[PDB]
């Protein structure tokens, strides 16, 4: 029963880490996006 | 008489030109020694030009003539079993190709009340996407992957599975076969041509390549001939199949050749209009209607994609440009499983109307326990406690999972698909080791081959099985089962 | 008709001409520098035709002290180089000369340096096999005589020692000519490979050019055209197989990229120039060999900050076959091939070319190496006992596998202080597959480290 | 021709040199040392990367 509760418990534990996780990928990628594009551009124009 | 013009800038395979007050847009250019260029920036002062052919034969002094001619390409009916690059010549050295008709590559997809619905099954050699995601005349399918995994090998052998369809004479059936390569080695194009010439299938097929030597701009243009060389015979109610070796490498070529000349820049550089090329390039294929005359067009493009990355600037748009597709994975490749066809997000949005009702019947009950086992992998550590059922469901994925894999260069036909399918689904592989079923059920179908094969020929005639044929495949099925001797022991049932 | 500089900036010089003395492309010019204390005589190569009939030039040496005014004399050809038989056994400069002597084999013929590629119709794929004596190739990634082969992967992995290693393999014995050429290379390495050749007797037959990093970009983008030039030659002359070696090609591409911000050329998604696929791809093909003739070549190309997914090495990837590959966890676990067996493959093994008891060995340790990477994924934090029988049998299998799979070499007995050997691929071949099997499972795995063959096996395991 | 990596962890840990075994190689190896110290030492980084 004590095993039980507790890899419940460890499945409620690994979630919410996941989501924090994918969530500060999708961040990180977005500003990543953002410095390429800028820093292109800035290249590009300024001719 | 006609307006000449000079040159006042060269280099990177770009010409500027002044005069030519009359000239209009993308008209073919000739410079001396025989040097053809194409119109692609108009201005008030002066005109840019890419430069097709020899590029150092460019100086100041050189004199322009306009031929009056947009775009062309000679696009007879004696192009099959010939490789041509993609502005006509032949590269081989059998000789010149007789031709017919001179066409433009700049014209109308057909409209939406010339189309038509889409119900023929445009059968393939693959048991693994026949069964899974059905294929038909006119529907546009795309295949995404990485490097290494054998795409190519699918491409030929759906190339050279329509031999059988072919050998009849009825124009019905006989399907014709474009293949473009675009920016490959030339020793790879030199063995593919090889491949298909021991294969037999050069007969009723035809090759436009460009390898990387083409600096030209030739990289640019080659699916605009290739499409240009298919529509002819699709206006005559002829079936035409074209295949793309890939898109990206096309991609990068319009970028260069857009961020050599003045063009404001986008995400990761790439020109305004990318999604527009490609939209305009994949919808020329359509099912016309019976009134026009019945002809069809099937494209195959490819793209190659970095880590897994299908959340980049041209996948997606070809993701949401496209009509179907299809998934493989290297994990899977390297797993063991040889058609690395991931069925797990792979679909095709078509309404399974091109199948045929016998595989439309087991396909359905595939499906179920393909997901079935594909959930109840992770207890395979404690599978003695599990109940019975969910060891039949996973004994019955593992059988199944184990019967899809095939050699390459191995078309099959339906009736052996059928039936191979109908024996997996039918429980008839109990009691068997998972190793030997990948033999044992070919041997079976050859002593079908043997002594039995009129089942073939009833199901080529009624596209269906009947009673008799059922309890005729299960006696024969029985009569083998204790023939055939086990790797390892012997059991039957 | 000489002409005259306008603007002089970095490695890049502008020059004017008089109307209808405008040199074409690819031409050669020389400038003279007055200065005692540096006296040179500057080349300069044509590269950007302009209006008003100025042109842009790249230099090929340093271009320190050079002032406005100058005349410029047109030389009205390409840079050309000297052919034949008579140059091997001379170490070269990029422009030809002689390093060990001045003036020695200018009276030779010299052509041209730029040509194109041959016709599609002489093209043939050629399929062989050679052996090497090593673990790693002759099991995964086996070689094919007449074709390409590059070896991949990030700084200080080991590359060059692979290199030499392959040269004393397999230069030694050879019935043909060898070319080798150095392209941004550490001199020390230069030299001490030098002497390593004059210590044998192969210097007689070799010819070695070379430039350096401390040169200016105008050099790095043009030795390896020489190379070619010189290996050109002796296919089509003489006719005997020939072998080239490339260092580091991907410096190549660097020469390139300051100069298209000088050139006015517009950046790319990391910087790159737009233009690099068309100039690597005429590379390439020039490489090819035709039948009737063989040519075996060898590169090394690196991979920037360890990513591979950098617009440069799909190319590579693009225009190659039978490669190899080198990371870095393999290295810090201190093996001492730094291949992954997991990320290479060669496009000659078939059942049908090579043998079926080779495929499946191949399959069944790849799937094996596979099964333990995605095990010890999990067990490396839920420990060893959460699996079951099976599960450890083929963690255990795995890790011998890995462990059996290093070996002792040639160039790097300095290192471990004592020499290498060579196995046979029968041996190899049925080593792996008793491995397979499960019958070395009763030994410890120090045993497999660094060792080669199986008598050498029994001896390390009787010394424990 | 050769490289040292020094990383806070390790001398935060207690190692007061502060350096890997695992990524620090040197081109020259054994041929700069002095033969006696060749022979003492052998090949400990390997050990200790091991
Ligand atoms: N069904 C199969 N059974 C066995 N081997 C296969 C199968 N399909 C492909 N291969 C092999 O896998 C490799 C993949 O070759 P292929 O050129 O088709 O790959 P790819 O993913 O299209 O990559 P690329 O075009 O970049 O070379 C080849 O060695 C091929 O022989
Ligand atoms: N088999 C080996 N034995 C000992 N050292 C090796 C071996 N292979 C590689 N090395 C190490 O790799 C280093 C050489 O790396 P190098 O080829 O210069 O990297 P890069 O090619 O990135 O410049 C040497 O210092 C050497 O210690
Ligand atoms: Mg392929
Ligand atoms: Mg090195």
């Amino acid at each position: 029963a004590s095993r039980r509760r507790a890899m419940k418990s460890a499945t409620d534990n690994a979630d919410d880490l996941i989501k924090a996780l994918t969530l500060a990928a999708n961040r990180e990628r977005q500003a990543q996006i953002t410095q390429e594009i800028s820093e292109i551009v800035g290249g590009a124009n300024a001719l | 008489r006609e307006e000449i013009g000079t040159v006042i800038d060269a280099g990177d395979g770009i010409a500027h030109v002044e005069g030519l007050p009359s000239v209009m847009t993308q008209e073919l250019l000739e410079f001396p020694g025989g040097v053809l260029g194409v119109a692609l920036n108009l201005d008030e002062h002066s005109v840019g030009a890419v430069i097709l052919g020899e590029f150092e034969k460019i100086e100041e002094g050189q004199q322009v003539k306009r031929t009056g001619e947009v775009l062309s390409v000679p696009v007879g009916d004696a192009f099959l079993g010939r490789v041509v690059n993609p502005l006509g010549q032949p590269i081989d050295g059998q000789g010149d190709i007789a031709a017919e008709t001179r066409r433009a590559l700049e014209l109308q997809a057909p409209s939406v009340v010339q189309r038509q619905s889409v119900s023929e099954p445009l059968q393939t050699g693959i048991k693994a996407i026949d069964a899974m995601t059905p294929i038909g005349r006119g529907q546009r399918q795309l295949i995404i992957g990485d490097r290494k995994t054998g795409k190519t090998a699918v491409c030929v052998d759906t190339i050279l599975n329509q031999r059988e369809a072919w050998l009849t004479g009825d124009p019905k059936q006989q399907v014709r076969c474009v293949y473009v390569a675009i920016g490959q080695k030339g020793t790879t194009i030199a063995s593919v041509k090889r491949a298909l010439e021991e294969g037999g299938a050069m007969e009723y097929t035809t090759i436009v390549a460009a390898p990387a030597s083409d600096a030209a701009g030739f990289k640019w243009l080659a699916p605009y001939t290739g499409s240009a060389i298919g529509q002819h015979w699709m206006y005559n109610g002829k079936h035409v199949l074209i295949v793309f070796d890939d898109l990206s490498k096309q991609a990068d070529a319009y970028r260069a050749i857009s961020l050599l000349l003045r063009r404001p820049p986008g995400r990761e550089a790439f020109p305004g209009d990318v999604f527009y090329l490609h939209s305009r390039l994949l919808e020329r294929c359509a099912k016309l209607s019976d009134e026009l005359g019945g002809g069809s067009m099937t494209g195959l493009p490819i793209i190659e994609t970095k880590a897994n990355d299908i959340s980049a600037f041209i996948p997606t748009n070809v993701i949401s440009i496209t009509d179907g597709q299809c998934f493989l994975e290297s994990d899977l490749f390297n797993q063991g499983v040889r058609p690395a066809i991931n069925v797990g997000v792979s679909v095709s949005r078509v309404g399974g109307a091109a199948q045929i009702k016998a595989m439309k019947e087991v396909a359905g009950s595939l499906r179920l326990d393909l997901s079935q086992y594909r959930e109840l992998e992770a207890f395979a550590a404690f599978a003695s406690d599990l109940d019975a059922a969910s060891k039949a469901q996973l004994d019955r994925g593992a059988r199944l999972v184990e019967l899809l894999k095939q050699p390459q260069y191995s078309p099959l036909a339906v009736e052996e698909q059928v039936v191979a399918i109908f024996l997996g689904t039918q429980g008839h592989l109990d009691s068997v080791p998972v190793e030997d079923v990948q033999r044992f059920e070919s041997e079976l179908l050859e002593h079908v081959k043997a002594s039995h094969s009129d089942i073939f020929d009833g199901i080529r005639e009624t596209k269906k099985l009947s009673e008799e044929a059922e309890e005729k495949l299960v006696s024969v099925i029985n009569e083998f089962k204790k023939g055939f001797q086990a790797s390892d022991g012997s059991s039957v049932v | 008709t000489a002409g005259r500089v306008v603007r002089i900036t970095g490695p890049v010089v502008d020059v004017e001409f008089p109307r209808g003395s405008v040199p074409e492309l690819f031409n050669a010019l020389h400038a003279e520098i007055t200065f005692g204390a540096l006296a040179k005589t500057l080349t300069l190569e044509v590269a950007q035709h302009l209006g008003d009939s100025l042109v842009r030039c790249i230099s090929m040496q340093p271009t320190d002290g050079l002032v406005r005014g100058v005349e410029v004399t047109d030389t009205g050809a390409s840079i050309s180089v000297p052919v034949g038989d008579g140059v091997k056994g001379h170490v070269f400069n990029a422009l030809g000369d002689c390093l060990d002597d001045p003036g020695y084999g200018k009276d030779f013929e010299h052509w041209s340096i730029h040509r194109k590629p041959p016709a599609f119709s002489d093209l043939e794929p050629r399929t062989e096999m050679l052996e090497t004596g090593l673990k790693v190739v002759d099991l995964l990634t086996p070689y094919v005589r007449g074709g390409k082969i590059a070896l991949f992967g990030g700084a200080g992995v080991g590359k060059t020692v692979l290199i030499q290693e392959m040269i004393n393999r397999i230069a030694r014995n050879f019935g043909g000519t060898s070319v080798f050429a150095g392209v941004g290379e550490r001199t020390r390495e230069g030299n001490d490979l030098w002497v390593e050749l004059a210590d044998a007797n192969v210097l007689k037959d070799t010819a070695l050019v070379f430039g350096q990093m401390d040169e200016p970009p105008g050099t790095r983008m043009r030795v390896a055209l020489s190379a070619l030039t010189m290996a050109e030659f002796f296919r089509d002359e003489q006719g005997q197989d020939v072998l080239l070696f490339i260092d580091n090609i991907f410096r190549f591409t660097q020469a390139g990229s300051e100069v298209s911000t000088l050139l006015g050329r517009m950046p790319s998604a990391v910087g790159y120039q737009p233009t690099l696929a068309d100039e690597m791809g005429e590379l390439q093909e020039r490489i090819t060999s035709t039948r009737g003739r063989s040519i075996t070549s060898m590169q090394a190309v690196y991979v920037p900050a360890d990513d591979y997914t950098d617009p440069a090495p799909a190319t590579t990837f693009a225009h190659l076959d039978a490669t190899t590959e080198l990371s870095r966890a393999v290295f810090s676990k201190g093996i001492f091939p730094a291949v992954d067996p997991l990320a290479s493959s060669s496009t000659i093994l078939d059942p049908a070319i090579v043998g079926d008891e080779h495929y499946r060995v191949a399959q069944e340790v790849i799937r094996i190496l596979q099964r333990y990477k995605d095990l010890q994924d999990i067990i490396a934090i839920l420990g060893i006992d959460e699996l079951s029988e099976e599960d450890k049998q083929l963690v255990n299998r795995a890790r011998r596998i890995e462990r059996f799979l290093s070996q002792n070499m040639m160039a790097a007995e300095q290192f471990t202080g004592q020499p290498g050997s060579t196995v046979p691929l029968k041996e190899t071949i049925e080593a792996f597959d008793k491995l397979t099997k499960g019958e070395f499972d009763h030994l410890p795995e120090q045993a497999f480290f660094l060792i080669g063959g199986l008598d050498d096996l029994a001896k390390k395991a009787e010394s424990l």
